[PDB]
């Protein structure tokens, strides 16, 4: 045999007097996967079946088991458990959001921001569209390596103290890196009205390059390095 | 429903909620690029309040400088309690003054990976250090 | 599209690249011209500083202003009190050099 | 009841999913003036069209000159002739034009010299009908097509007023005397429900892979469309075909896409050689995903697999330049490490045929709408459409060819939009719905909810998936599948006996994940009847008992003087499978594959032929 521990937060809505609390759970790793999610579906599916949580890919692409495992915020389908069993493998859910229950926050304002900032192609003359393909060299396409593949798994943007303290009017790097993924998007033609949008305290400059954001993404992403870039543009763009 | 109305749902919604918040500090690892922003921003505040006493005491307290450090001498000193006070002074003058340039590279676009982060971050501890002892003895 | 926040940030850069300049070329060159300019970027820097933990933290409208003025006050106090001790007594180079000494 | 409130809402049009099938519906809905809602029990990036990796075919000859026509014939020859040829016309032709719109709308090709979609090689592909030699069709976004399909559509989605009712899930559809008025559904935050009326509906819920113990498909993949069809006593099609495809971890089951074959990969077996070659000579394992399955999957059978039992086979990329694997497959150079941890660039990964993708569904025209068989034969049910992974207007037939659904997806959401906008308006009489409406699926609800039987959820969903696993492989014959039968019945009536033990309003995973039980049981039910019955070797479905592919005619022998076989004596015919709710009992018939296309003059009716790669 082989236990490990897990201690994991929970938070019922349908138990009156019921206020956040811990629980442990115990379980043979010779019986289970290697990934934390292995785990937390391995103890909903054989020991306990109140635990709520969030996931769908189990292959690190989709972000829907976002959460904090052991103080730093990843996918728990791609955190392989910790074979060291003195220690105790702790989750909460991601940090300074509205759990709706156990691991499952309230990403609503998450993903409204994510609709302020307009993701998608603009062009000014969309007379043609839908017809004839878009040109674009290799070179413009790999400004966009780096910034495509947010899965918006919102590990960073919750891990910001900045957005801690600021969720209401700070956009946060998940919703940032993506806004500068339009900006210098060949294909796209507002780039300055994207970069008139953030002139405003908060907006995007709430961002004190503290670089935890870049730290904690799960896919090697480094948004504060694209918050970066965003200033520069804003400061040296003419309008 | 826009972005705008959104974001008002989600206020109205969970403000007027039983929800809890999930933990944030109490729970989050501790990063050296978490801890030597905090001190940037804790030094930062320590001198301007420095600076602050400085110009406010220049206006309001009786005397001059050199009475004020005459007043100093006067309190059997010792040299190294002087070092001490000295050190204390140019301690977070100089942290905040390394840590500062590596922030004004970082807006310069540069060094913003986890390596250069350990690294860069290291280096500033390390010049901090040695121009502070530096200073604290010229 | 007035650029109003981005080229606060901008002056900020600025002024913090002065004060990286002006403490070296302060004690390369102690005299009046240096002593108020420190005065001028020393204030200002902290006043921009101060300005951003205090956006950062006091929520709400009211209150915000609020600090945001009694800033202010401790800002303009501040730059005065300095200008005043360069005037009327020995000036910032100086009264570091002789507190140095000690 | 009257423990749940019920919340109606009225719309011109509701569309269930978000996956590039149901983005693409929702919003080309909206565009054309339709008050539209969408109702996803997830949030709609979280759907699976984003875990997609290999690309979206479509001969824009940005590669070599290409015609689509060679697209349609390579298509409908994979479907091994139960593929319905006028579906296949009107989406390879449309192929073109329906990757440009989403390039147009933003989604981030891999670029070309010329700057143009960088397409590329893939499994069953041809030029000049399958003369011309390999073909190169396959756009792609590097190695994360799907990622980007789905984010740039529902990026694109937010332009519009649709009307997201997100983490929904739908119960049941609104029937009504043969017509549907839209979907039921369980509001999973406050636990509330919400009859979603319309005057059209559609169904694009994706596929049921998670019926089976080992799968590339998601948590989420549960046959909830096709479900709420099969309890509205209407037919479902062709479920018994199921996609096995050839790669995918050997541990995890996580998938690893054809392109790795399309950019020259390789597949070996224990004694090394280069074993797809002496299967297939001129695919050389760049074949139809049935023919190479069946390859891999036989060669463990004898006992030369690749691992610590000797179970699996070995996909090999090492040889292919390194920069190569970093710009054409960097996503699966990543969770082959993750998962395996095994490095691309100099050492091959574990691979075994898995459970992929669902070419059954629900029964459909080329134009989106849902088909009952009444009278032997085809009747437009009213107000219900469906697209992709969900419907079967059989564009895949008995094999899906690659990089094809994500086509599917784009083509016919379009079209059931396109569809509804030209038969009705926006504002016209939105049907009306009697006050007890689906009370059913919430005493259903209430049962699941409270259920206090002696099984877990958990441990019966296993028992499902493990005899789908054992019986509906790749190879299966009438004894495995009768006992197969008779076990899938038997844990139908254990339904009874199940233990649900959560018992909140909100966000209540145990009894959802139960409520995903009856639908991938409804689902595995009509999925090995309908195999069992079929005794023939057609694309996926392979009879060890039934080798020969039994047509109308033997088409391996020129026709002519050749005696015609009756409707009911040969395969070449779609399985339309349908269950009672109650006893769990399958009843199926059939109807007749379609062979004409939209026109004989621009796209010429491929013939049945001999299936071989
Ligand atoms: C690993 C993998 C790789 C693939 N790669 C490729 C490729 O390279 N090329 C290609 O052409 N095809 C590929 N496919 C096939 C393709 O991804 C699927 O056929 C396609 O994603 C299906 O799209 P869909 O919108 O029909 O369903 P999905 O994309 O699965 O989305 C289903 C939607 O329906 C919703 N839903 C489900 N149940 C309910 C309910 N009860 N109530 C409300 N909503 C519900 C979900 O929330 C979701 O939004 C791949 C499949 C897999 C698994
Ligand atoms: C060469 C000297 C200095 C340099 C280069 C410098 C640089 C900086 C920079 C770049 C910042 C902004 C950090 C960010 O990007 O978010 C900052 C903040 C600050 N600095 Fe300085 N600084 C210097 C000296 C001083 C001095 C002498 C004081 C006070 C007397 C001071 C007080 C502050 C304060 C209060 C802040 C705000 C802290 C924060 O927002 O985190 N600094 N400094
Ligand atoms: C332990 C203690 C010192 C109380 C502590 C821990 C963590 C924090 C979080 N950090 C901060 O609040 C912080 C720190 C430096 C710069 C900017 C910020 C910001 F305002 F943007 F968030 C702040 C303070
Ligand atoms: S950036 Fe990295 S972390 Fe922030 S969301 Fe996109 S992926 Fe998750
Ligand atoms: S964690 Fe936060 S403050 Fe700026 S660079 Fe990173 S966003
Ligand atoms: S569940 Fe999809 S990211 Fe882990």
């Amino acid at each position: 045999p082989r236990i490990k521990k897990f201690a994991i937060y929970r938070w019922d809505p349908d138990k009156t007097g019921d206020k956040p609390h811990m629980q442990t759970y115990e379980i043979d790793l010779n019986n289970c996967g290697p990934m934390v999610l292995d785990a937390l579906i391995k103890i909903k599916n054989e020991i306990d079946s109140t635990l709520t949580f969030r996931r769908s890919c189990r292959e690190g692409i989709c972000g829907s088991c976002a959460m904090n495992i052991n103080g730093g915020n990843t996918l728990a389908c791609t955190r392989r458990i910790d074979t060291n069993l003195d220690k105790v493998s702790k989750i909460y859910p991601l940090p300074h959001m509205y759990v709706i229950k156990d691991l499952v926050p309230d990403l609503s304002n998450f993903y409204a921001q994510y609709k302020s900032i307009e993701p998608y192609l603009k062009k000014k003359d969309e007379s043609q569209e839908g017809k004839q393909q878009y040109l674009q060299s290799i070179e413009e396409r790999e400004k966009l390596d780096g910034l495509y593949e947010c899965i918006l798994c919102a590990c960073c943007s919750t891990s910001c103290p900045s957005y801690w303290w600021n969720g209401d009017k700070y956009l946060g790097p998940a919703v940032l890196m993506q806004a500068y993924r339009w900006m210098i998007d060949s294909r796209d033609d507002f780039t300055e009205e994207r970069l008139a949008k953030l002139q405003d305290p908060f907006s995007l400059y709430r961002c004190h390059t503290i670089m935890n954001c870049t730290g904690t993404c799960p896919k090697g992403l480094n948004p504060g390095k694209a918050i970066a870039e965003i200033k520069k543009m804003m400061a040296t763009y003419k309008e | 429903t826009t972005a705008k109305e959104e974001m008002e749902r989600f206020w109205n919604k969970n403000l007027g909620s039983n929800r809890p918040l999930s933990p944030h500090i109490t729970i989050y690892r501790w990063s050296l690029p978490m801890a030597m922003s905090i001190c940037h921003r804790g030094t930062g505040i320590a001198l301007s309040a420095g600076v602050s006493l400085f110009g406010l005491s220049a206006l309001l307290l009786p005397g001059n400088f050199e009475s004020h450090l005459e007043l100093v001498k006067s309190l059997c000193l010792g040299p190294t309690l002087i070092y001490t006070a000295k050190f204390g002074i140019v301690f977070p003058l100089m942290y905040h003054t390394w840590n500062g340039i590596r922030h004004l590279i970082w807006d310069l676009g540069k060094g913003l990976t986890i390596p250069q982060l350990t690294q860069s971050g290291v280096v500033v501890l390390i010049l901090t250090v040695l121009s502070s002892v530096g200073l604290a003895a010229m | 599209s007035s650029k109003a926040a981005s080229l606060h940030w901008t002056g900020e850069r600025v002024v913090s690249v002065l004060l990286l300049g002006l403490l070296p070329a302060a004690y390369l060159n102690p005299c009046s011209a240096m002593d108020y300019s420190l005065a001028a970027a020393l204030t200002l820097h902290g006043h921009w500083g101060i300005g951003q933990v205090v956006t950062d933290y006091v929520r709400g409208d009211a209150l915000q202003k609020v600090a945001k003025a009694g800033l202010l006050a401790l800002s303009a106090f501040t730059f005065a009190g300095l200008c005043y001790f360069n005037y009327h007594d020995v000036g910032i180079c100086k009264a570091v050099a002789m507190l140095w000494k000690l | 009841s009257t423990q749940y409130p019920v919340v109606d809402h009225e719309f011109d049009a509701v569309v269930v999913g978000a996956g590039g099938a149901g983005l693409r519906a929702a919003f080309g809905l909206s565009e054309a003036g339709f008050n539209t809602a969408c109702v996803t029990k997830l949030f709609p990036t979280r759907s699976h069209t984003v875990a997609a990796q290999g690309g979206i075919n479509a001969a824009l000859g940005n590669m070599e000159e290409d015609n689509w026509r060679w697209h349609f014939y390579d298509t409908v020859k994979g479907s091994d002739w139960l593929g319905d040829q006028d579906a296949i016309h009107y989406m390879t032709e449309q192929a073109p034009a329906s990757v440009v719109e989403l390039e147009n709308y933003g989604m981030p090709f891999s670029r070309t010299e010329d700057g143009k979609i960088y397409q590329r090689a893939f499994g069953g592909q041809s030029l000049k009908f399958g003369k011309g030699g390999q073909a190169h069709r396959c756009c792609c976004v590097a190695d994360r097509t799907g990622h980007s399909l789905l984010h740039t559509l529902y990026g694109r989605s937010l332009r519009y007023d649709t009307s997201y009712f997100v983490e929904y899930f739908a119960l049941d559809l609104l029937m009504e005397n043969g017509e549907c008025r839209g979907v039921i559904a369980l509001c999973i935050e406050d636990g509330s429900i919400h009859r979603i009326r319309a005057r059209n509906t559609v169904v694009a819920t994706g596929g049921y892979g998670r019926t089976y113990f080992s799968c590339t498909s998601a948590h989420t993949s549960t046959g909830d469309g096709t479900a709420m069809v099969t309890r509205a006593g209407l037919p479902c099609q062709d479920l018994e075909f199921v996609q096995f495809h050839p790669t995918g971890i050997y541990g995890a089951g996580c998938l690893i896409t054809e392109g790795c074959r399309g950019e020259g990969g390789i597949l070996i077996n224990s004694q090394g050689e280069r074993f797809m070659e002496r299967y297939a000579p001129v695919a050389k394992d760049l074949a139809s995903r049935d023919v190479v399955s069946r390859s891999m999957t036989l060669e463990i059978r004898e006992g030369r697999g690749c691992g610590p039992e000797k179970d699996h086979v070995y996909l090999q990329l090492h040889h292919l330049p390194p920069e190569q694997l970093a710009v054409r497959l960097p996503g699966i150079s990543e969770t082959a490490m993750i998962f395996a941890g095994v490095d691309v660039t100099k050492e091959p990964i574990p691979v075994l045929p898995t459970v992929h993708y669902n070419m059954g569904g629900i029964p459909t025209n080329y134009k989106g709408q849902v088909l009952r068989h009444v009278n032997g034969q085809d009747q437009v049910v009213p107000g219900l459409y469906a697209c992709g992974e969900a419907a079967c207007a059989s564009v895949h037939g008995a094999n899906r060819l690659g990089a094809n659904s994500l086509l599917d997806l784009v083509v016919f959401g379009r079209a059931c939009a396109l569809s509804i906008a030209e038969s009705c308006r926006p504002g016209d009489k939105v049907p009306s719905i009697k006050p007890n409406a689906g009370e059913e699926s919430v005493m259903n609800l209430d049962k699941l909810r409270f259920a206090n039987g002696t099984i877990r959820t958990s441990e019966l969903r296993l028992s499902m998936q493990k005899s789908m696993q054992s019986h509906a492989a790749v190879f299966r014959v009438g004894s495995v599948l009768q006992e197969g039968c008779e076990k899938i019945l038997r844990l139908y009536g254990d339904l009874q006996h199940l233990k649900t033990f959560d018992r909140g309003m909100v966000w209540n995973t145990d009894l959802v994940e139960t409520l995903e039980l009856q639908n991938l049981m409804l689902c595995a039910l009509q999925t090995i009847y309908g195999a069992e019955a079929r005794k023939e070797s057609r694309g996926a479905h392979a009879r060890e008992d039934f080798k020969e592919r039994v047509d109308e005619y033997d088409y391996s022998k020129p026709i002519q003087g050749q005696q015609k076989k009756p409707f009911q004596e040969h395969w070449r015919k779609h399985t339309l499978s349908y269950v009672d709710v109650k006893t769990g009992k399958v009843s199926l018939e059939y109807r007749p594959v379609i062979d004409k296309t939209l026109n004989e003059a621009d796209c010429a009716t491929v013939p049945p032929a001999i299936r071989s790669y």
